[PDB]
C-alpha cells in the first residue's frame, strides 16, 4: 500500500497491485472515514467499456491497461471530496480485494520538504547493565502523506526485528512517528536499520538507517 | 437492500469469544453474507460466507448464526488471539454482482490476567530530544511526566503491549538543557525515580 | 519522433513533445498515406474534458495529464486502420505543430528479435592511398517499426558528421538500413560511432557502435 | 470546405523558381490560408500565411499569388536549395478553429549542370557481405554489376547527392566466397572495372 498526494483540479494514477490472469471484469471501490466501501464503476476487459454508478456523467473514472493484465484507474478533475482509499476486486465463491492505495486531494499547502527526518537515539548506559540489554529509537518526523511503515532488519539477513512502534501523532501541519526495538545480549554490539518506506521519500527509494552498537 | 451494523466497538479479553451484529435487508430470494475484517494495513482479507439455503457455516474458529425469519446475522470468534484487532464487514450479494457493505464494527483484544510488576524506567538523549523509557508493567495506570524547568514540548506516551503480555511506555519531549532530566513514574501506588538506577 | 508497436485490440499512448505554457486547447491530428492531415479531437485544459469529430463515439480517444503542461492522447480497443502518424497543435497567428509519433498496429507478427543488428565494413586498402581518405560503411537489418536515425559522431565531441544514408529497404518481413561516411587525410586513425536510435533497442538506450581506425 | 491539390510530384533544378498550386473552396466570408512543410522526419514548419482581405503575403523567398474571384492559390519558392527537398501542404482557416489540409504535392530538388566525370569503384567486404562503393559522378546513367559465380542476393543501388554537387552509389550483395568478387561499372560509356586500382 503507498499513498498518492495530487493537488485539487488534477489527475490521479492508481494502479493496483492484484495479479489475475483471464480477468473478465475489475470493479473499483471507494472506502471513506466512517462510511461504507461502495463500487464505483467496473470496467469489462473483453470489450473494453466502463460501467459507471448512478451517480455521476462520464469524463471522472478511466481505466487504463498499460500492459496486458495490468490495470491503472486515472480519475480526472480532482476535487477535496475524492479522497479514500482505493480498491480494486475480481470474482474468485469470494471476492479477492487489492491491497488499498490512500488518495490524498490537498490544496498545495505543502510548501517545503516532507521527507521523514529521522534523529536516532542510543540505549542508555544503566540500561546494559542490569538488564543484559539495550533499546534503541527511531523518531521520525515532518512528512505528509501518513501512509508510513517503519520496520527493523539486521546487520545483513532478511529477518524482521520485534518493532514497537506508536501512533502517528500530528503537528500543527505535518505529522511525527517513533518506533522503538529491544535487543538481547548477545546479539548487541551490531548493526541495525531502522528501513523507513515513504512516498516523498527522495529517489524513490526507501530510506535505510544504520544503528551502531 | 441495506446491512446494518449499530456496534460501534468491541473489547474482549484473550481466549474468550465474540459474537458480532449485522442486521441485514434485502428483497431477494436467494442471497450470500460475507464477512470480510481490514488490518490497519488495508487490507481485506475473506473470513466466512454463509449461504442463505442451508445450515450454518463454519470454518476453523469462526462461526456464522443465522436467523432466516429475522433479519440477523451473527459472527463468531472463538479462541480469541493477539492478532484479531481489526475492523470487521458484513457485506451482502454471476460475475458482475455487487457486494453492499456495512459500516463496520472494531474489535480491540485486551490482555490476560498477570499479577503486577514494577516500571524500571530509563532515559536516553538526542542533545534536545529526550524520551522516557518504560520497561514491562501489567496494569496501565501509568504517570510517565518528566521534570525539567524549561519544557518547549512534550507529546503523549505510547502505551503498547509486549510480546510477554505486558506493557511498555515511551514518552518524548524536547526541552533545551535536556541533560539534567529525569523522568519519573506514578504506577500502582508507589513511586519509580530513576536516579536509583543513575549509579 | 519514435514509433509505437502496439498489437490490434490494445492501448497505446502518444505523447507529444510540444511544450506549451498557458494553453487552452490541445488540437490532435492524424495524417495516413496518400489522405490529408485532419482532426481527431481537442482537449479543453480549463474544464478537462474531449470535444470529439462527428465520426465516432465516446470511448476511443481519451487525453490524460500526468504533470502540469503534458499530455498524452490513450487510444483504446486499436484496430489496424487506426496507424499513422499523430501530431498535437496550438494556436500561436499560426498553428505549432508537435514532431510526430508514428504508430503501427500489427498482428504480432514478430515473434524474434527486431532490433537493428550491425555488421560494419572497414576502408579497402587501395582508397587508402590514391585518395587520402577512407569511408566506413554500417549496416543494419533486421529491425521492425522503421523509424530509424543513424547519425555518425566523433570519437570525443558533439559534431555531426557528413553521412550520407540510403532508403530503408524492405526484406521479406524485417528491414535494412546502411549509412555511410567519408573522412578526410588528417582525422582518419581516430575512433568514429555509428549511434542508431530505435524503438525495440535494449534498454531504451540507443546503440552506439565504435568505429576502428 | 474544400481544399484540393492536384499535383502529385515537380522536379526543379537549383536556383530555379517553382509555383505550387492550390484549389481551396469554402462559403466564409473572411479567412485565412497557411502553407506548411513536412520534412522526411516528420515534422511541420509554417511556410506563409494569406489573410484573404489584403494584399499579396511574402516573407523572404516566399511569395503568394491570390486569386480571390478565382478559386486558386499559389506558393513561389524563389531560389532554391537542396534542402527545399520537402512535401508541402496547403491549409485552410478563434483558439478552437480547425485547419483543413489537403494531399499534400512533393518538391524534389535536382543538382544544376556540371561536366561529365569518371565512377572510380572501389570494393569492401565483411566475410560474406560485399560493397562496391562509387565515388563521384555527374549524370546519373550507373550499372553498378558485381561479378561472382555463386550469387545470394543483390540489393540495389543508393545513388545519393554528395556535398560536392555529384553522385555516390553503393550496392550491396551477399556471396559465399566473397573474396574473388570485383565490381565493374558501365557508365558514360567508358566501362571501369577495380583491378586497375587494386596493384
Amino acid at each position: 500500500t503507498k499513498s498518492v498526494t495530487r493537488p485539487t483540479r488534477s489527475s490521479a494514477e492508481i494502479t493496483c497491485d492484484l495479479t489475475v490472469i483471464n480477468a473478465f471484469y475489475i470493479h473499483w471501490y471507494l472506502h471513506q472515514e466512517g462510511k461504507a466501501p461502495q463500487r464505483l464503476l467496473y470496467y469489462d476487459v473483453s470489450n473494453s467499456k466502463d460501467v459507471l454508478e448512478s451517480g455521476l456523467s462520464p469524463g471522472k473514472y478511466y481505466t487504463h491497461t498499460p500492459r496486458r493484465w495490468s490495470w491503472i484507474l486515472i480519475l480526472r478533475n480532482l476535487i477535496e471530496n475524492d479522497s479514500g482509499v482505493y480498491y480494486c476486486a475480481t470474482w474468485d465463491y469470494k471476492k479477492l480485494f487489492g491491497s488499498g492505495t490512500t488518495l490524498v486531494v490537498t490544496d498545495k499547502q505543502l510548501d517545503a520538504d516532507v521527507s521523514p527526518k529521522p534523529t536516532i537515539f542510543l540505549p542508555s548506559i544503566a540500561e546494559t547493565k542490569l538488564q543484559k540489554a539495550g533499546t534503541y529509537l527511531c523518531l521520525l518526523e515532518k512528512f505528509f502523506p501518513d501512509v508510513i511503515k517503519i520496520h527493523w532488519q539486521e546487520k545483513k539477513s532478511n529477518t524482521i526485528l520485534g518493532s514497537q512502534e506508536g501512533n502517528t501523532m500530528k503537528t500543527n501541519d505535518t505529522y511525527m512517528k517513533f518506533s522503538w526495538l529491544t535487543v538481547p545480549e548477545k546479539s548487541l554490539d551490531k548493526e541495525h536499520r531502522c528501513i523507513v518506506r515513504h512516498e516523498n521519500n527522495k529517489n524513490g527509494v526507501d530510506q535505510e538507517i544504520i544503528f551502531p552498537p | 437492500q441495506k446491512v446494518t451494523q449499530a456496534q460501534s466497538s468491541v473489547s474482549m479479553p484473550v481466549r474468550k469469544a465474540v459474537t458480532l451484529n449485522c442486521l441485514y435487508e434485502t428483497s431477494w430470494w436467494s442471497y450470500y453474507i460475507f464477512w470480510y475484517k481490514q488490518l490497519p494495513s488495508k487490507e481485506m482479507i475473506f473470513l466466512i460466507r454463509q449461504g442463505s439455503d442451508e445450515q450454518n457455516a463454519k470454518s476453523g474458529r469462526y462461526s456464522v448464526n443465522f436467523k432466516k425469519a429475522a433479519k440477523s446475522v451473527a459472527l463468531t470468534i472463538s479462541a480469541l488471539q493477539l492478532e484479531d484487532s481489526a475492523k470487521y464487514f458484513c457485506a451482502l450479494g454471476l460475475n458482475t454482482d455487487k457486494l453492499i457493505f456495512g459500516k463496520g464494527t472494531r474489535v480491540t483484544v485486551e490482555p490476560r490476567s498477570q499479577p503486577h510488576t514494577k516500571p524500571s524506567v530509563f532515559v536516553m538523549k538526542n542533545g534536545t530530544n529526550v524520551a522516557c523509557l518504560v520497561k514491562e508493567f501489567y496494569p496501565k495506570d501509568i504517570r510517565i511526566n518528566l521534570v525539567s524547568s524549561k519544557k518547549i514540548t512534550e507529546f503523549d506516551p505510547a502505551i503498547v503491549i509486549s510480546p510477554s503480555g505486558k506493557y511498555n511506555a515511551v514518552k518524548l519531549g524536547k526541552y533545551e538543557d535536556s541533560n539534567s532530566v529525569t523522568c519519573s513514574v506514578q504506577h500502582d501506588n508507589k513511586t519509580v525515580h530513576s536516579t536509583d538506577f543513575e549509579v
